[PDB]
């Protein structure tokens, strides 16, 4: 599960 | 737990505007994927969820200039 702690693009 | 308060909401809104992003287009979709519930409005987050989103927006706003 991707998380807000991951280097998610936005 | 309990719903997002107005001070936290206003901090998120400030950063969305600085990032040229929106609830409808950007953050509500992402929150739905991350928290795996179906979130259709900014007031429908919990405070705990909002604090996580705010930390993520701060990282984004600190990282680089908006193009």
């Amino acid at each position: 599960w991707m998380d807000f702690d991951d280097d998610i693009p936005f | 737990i309990t719903p997002v308060n107005d001070e936290t909401m206003q901090e998120i809104n400030t950063l969305l505007i600085a990032l040229d992003k929106t609830w409808d287009d950007d953050l509500l979709p992402l929150c739905s994927q991350i928290f795996r519930r179906d979130i259709r409005a900014s007031s429908e987050l919990t405070q705990a969820e909002a604090v996580k989103a705010l930390g993520f927006l701060k990282q984004k706003a600190a990282e680089q200039k908006v193009a």
